[PDB]
RNA sequence: CUUUCU
RNA sequence: UGAAAUGCGCAGAUACCGGGAGGAACGCCGAUGGCGAAGGCAGCCACCUGGUCCACCCGUGACGCUGAGGCGCGAAAGCGUGGGGAGCAAACCGGAUUAGAUACCCGGGUAGUCCACGCCCUAAACGAUGCGCGCUAGGUCUCUGGGUCUCCUGGGGGCCGAAGCUAACGCGUUAAGCGCGCCGCCUGGGGAGUACGGCCGCAAGGCUGAAACUCAAAGGAAUUGACGGGGGCCCGCACAAGCGGUGGAGC
C-alpha cells in the first residue's frame, strides 16, 4: 500500500441471519478453503447456543465480539537506537478482525473435542467476559497503558 | 503588528527620564524591542537604546520582565 | 500539618526530569515531587507524562496541606512542561496564573563544551 | 541504530 | 545518557524563598549594521586620545606617490614575576562505549583562560586579492553628511550586471577592466620549512634557508558519471498488516 489506501474488501451477508460480521467470522473457521464444514461448524455452533440457553445465538456472538475487541495495543517502534513497545488507538477494523481473530484462536486452545462445541463454549464465555479471547486481550489493553510513558510518539 | 512609534507624537529620544514613552519600547519581558517592531530608522534606534540603558540604572526602566500567562 | 490555602507550584523543567515543588505564598516549600519520586528512574524521568504524574502526585500531597488553588512559575523547557501544567489545571488544585520565569545570564559564564554549540 | 576492513 | 555508570545526597542533596562573598562575561538593542592600518573592537558613565566624512572654496603653493633596511603594532596558545581564580578546561583521575578505545559520550580536574608588568611574534594574520592615481554603462538595497530635501550631490557597506578581462569558476566605478609609478614575492613534485650557518628568544621556539637522493608528475577550474552513514519527490509482496511455509523428523 504504497500509492492508495487498499479497498475494504466488502463481504457476502449471511446466508442465514443475513449479516455482513458473522460470514467474517465463518470465514477466519474456515481452512485450506472449505467454506462449507466452516459454516455447518458455526451454524452447529450457533444450535449449541440455543439448547443451552434461552438466548438468540445472533446477539451473543454480537456481544462476545464487543468483548473482545482491543480498545489500544503496542505496535513496535525504532527510536534510532532502541524499539519500543509503543501505545496508540486501534482502528475500528483492526479492532472487529483482532476479534474475530482471537475468538478462533481462543475457540481452538479449548480443550472439547469437537469444532462447533470450542467455538459455542468460547463465545458464550466471551459474552459473559471470560474467555480465553477476553485474557489474550485485557493483557494487550494492559500492555499498552503499561508502556504509557511511550504515548508520546503515537507516529 | 502597528508600529510603536506610530502610536505616538514628537518625543525627545536622548531623554532618559520619560519612562512612560520608553517603556512602550520595551516587550512585555523588559527586552528592548527590534526595529521591525519599534518603527524606527537606524539611527534613532541606536540613541533609543542607549538612553534606555540609561533608564534601567537609573531603576526607572526593567532590565527584565516575566512572561504572563505560559 | 499547617492549612494554607494557596500558595506556589514552581515546575522545573530539563530534558532530564521535570521536579515540582509546591510552595506556601512567602516561597516555602510544602511538598514537592518529580519523576524519580514517581516510580520512574533514569531516562524516563523526562517524558512528559512522568510530569504529569509528578505533577498530579506533588498536587495531591499539597491538597493534604489543604491547598485550593496556585500561582504557577515554569522554568526550564522541557518535554514535560505543558503537559506538568496541564495536570495541574486538571487536578482540582486551581491555577491563577501561569508565569516563565526562566533564568539566563545576560552573558556571563562559559558554558561546557555540550551547551557551546552556538559558538 | 548499526558498518573496522574489502 | 542512546541506555547507563562513575558522581553527589539522611553530616539532609535536588527543587523553593531570604541574606552574603567572589570571579568572569555583558542578554534584548544587534543588522544583510558601525569603527580601526592590520591584529581586532560590544552593559553604562566620566576624563584623556587616534582616525575619518560633509559644507564654505578662506589660506600655503607640487610641499607629492611609493618605500630595501630600520623602528613600532601584532588573535590564540605559550613564557617570566606577582596577584587573582567564579565558570570553563589541555594534561591527568575516574565512568561508559568498543574487538581494542591511550577518542568521540558522562563525572571529576591542574596549567591555562582573568589582572599588572615584562617576554614571545606566529596564523586559513584571508578578500587566500601590495599601496597610490586617472580612465571606462547602468540598476537595486543599505550606513552616514550636505542641497532648492518628489529628486540632486559627497563618503562607506552589499547584491545584479555595460564594455572589457578570465583557464574556468568568476571579476565587473569597492575590477580580477583600461593605464602609470614604487615595493614584496613565484619559477615542477617529494626530500623540507628539514640540514648547515647566522641573527633573535628565559625557554617553547622564530627569521633567513640549502644539497645529495628521487618521481613524471604534483596541481587549478570545469564535464560526464558513480557513490554518500547529503537533500527533495516517488515506486515495487521491499517492510509493515495478514494467511500458509522452510530451518526440526522420515523420505
Ligand atoms: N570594567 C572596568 C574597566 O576595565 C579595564 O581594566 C580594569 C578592569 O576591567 C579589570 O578587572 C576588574 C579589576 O579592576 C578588579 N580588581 C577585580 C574586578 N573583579 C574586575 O572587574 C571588572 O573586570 C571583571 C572582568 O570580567 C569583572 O568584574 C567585570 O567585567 C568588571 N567589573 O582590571 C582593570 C583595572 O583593575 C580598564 N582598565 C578600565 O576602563 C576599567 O577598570
Ligand atoms: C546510540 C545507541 O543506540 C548505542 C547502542 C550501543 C552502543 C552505543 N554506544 C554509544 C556510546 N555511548 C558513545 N556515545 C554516544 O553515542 N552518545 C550519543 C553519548 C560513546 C562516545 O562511546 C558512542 C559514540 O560510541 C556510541 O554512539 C556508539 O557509536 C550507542
Ligand atoms: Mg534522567
Ligand atoms: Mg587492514
Ligand atoms: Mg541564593
Ligand atoms: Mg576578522
Ligand atoms: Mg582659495
Ligand atoms: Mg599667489
Ligand atoms: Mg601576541
Ligand atoms: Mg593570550
Ligand atoms: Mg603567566
Ligand atoms: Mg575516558
Ligand atoms: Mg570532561
Ligand atoms: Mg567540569
Ligand atoms: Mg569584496
Ligand atoms: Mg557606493
Ligand atoms: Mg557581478
Ligand atoms: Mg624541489
Ligand atoms: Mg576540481
Ligand atoms: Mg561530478
Ligand atoms: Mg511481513
Ligand atoms: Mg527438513
Amino acid at each position: 500500500a504504497r500509492r492508495r489506501r487498499a479497498e475494504v474488501r466488502q463481504l457476502q451477508p449471511d446466508l442465514v441471519y443475513g449479516d455482513v460480521l458473522v460470514t467474517a467470522f465463518i470465514n477466519k473457521i474456515m481452512r485450506d478453503g472449505k467454506k462449507n464444514l466452516a459454516a455447518r461448524i458455526f451454524y452447529d455452533a450457533c444450535k449449541i447456543i440455543q439448547e443451552k440457553t434461552g438466548q438468540e445465538p445472533l446477539k451473543v456472538f454480537k456481544q462476545a465480539v464487543e468483548n473482545v475487541k482491543p480498545r489500544m495495543e503496542v505496535r513496535s517502534r525504532r527510536v534510532g537506537g532502541a524499539n519500543y513497545q509503543v501505545p496508540m488507538e486501534v482502528s475500528p477494523r483492526r479492532q472487529q478482525s483482532l476479534a474475530l481473530r482471537w475468538l478462533v484462536q481462543a475457540a481452538n486452545q479449548r480443550p472439547e473435542r469437537r469444532a462447533a462445541v470450542r467455538i459455542a463454549h468460547e463465545l458464550m464465555d466471551a459474552a459473559e467476559g471470560k474467555g480465553g479471547a477476553v485474557k489474550k486481550k485485557e493483557d494487550v489493553e494492559r500492555m499498552a497503558e503499561a508502556n504509557r510513558a511511550y504515548a508520546h510518539y503515537r507516529w | 503588528k502597528a508600529k510603536v512609534k506610530a502610536t505616538l507624537g514628537e518625543f525627545d529620544l536622548r531623554d532618559y527620564r520619560n519612562v512612560e514613552v520608553l517603556k512602550r519600547f520595551l516587550s512585555e519581558t523588559g527586552k528592548i524591542l527590534p526595529r521591525r517592531r519599534t518603527g524606527l530608522s537606524a539611527k534613532e534606534q541606536r540613541i533609543l537604546a542607549k538612553t534606555i540603558k540609561r533608564a534601567r540604572i537609573l531603576g526607572l526602566l526593567p532590565f527584565t520582565e516575566k512572561l504572563v500567562r505560559k | 500539618k499547617r492549612q494554607v490555602a494557596s500558595g506556589r507550584a514552581y515546575i522545573h523543567a530539563s530534558y532530564n526530569n521535570t521536579i515540582v515543588t509546591i510552595t506556601d505564598p512567602d516561597g516555602n516549600p510544602i511538598t514537592w515531587s518529580s519523576g524519580g519520586v514517581i516510580g520512574y528512574k533514569g531516562s524516563r524521568k523526562g517524558t512528559p507524562y512522568a510530569a504529569q504524574l509528578a505533577a498530579l502526585d506533588a498536587a495531591k500531597k499539597a491538597m493534604a496541606y489543604g491547598m485550593q488553588s496556585v500561582d504557577v512559575i515554569v522554568r526550564g523547557t522541557g518535554a514535560g512542561r505543558e503537559q506538568a501544567i496541564r495536570a495541574l489545571q486538571a487536578s482540582g488544585l486551581q491555577v491563577k496564573s501561569i508565569v516563565d520565569d526562566t533564568p539566563v545570564p545576560h552573558n556571563g559564564c562559559r558554558p561546557k563544551k555540550k551547551f557551546r554549540k552556538a559558538s
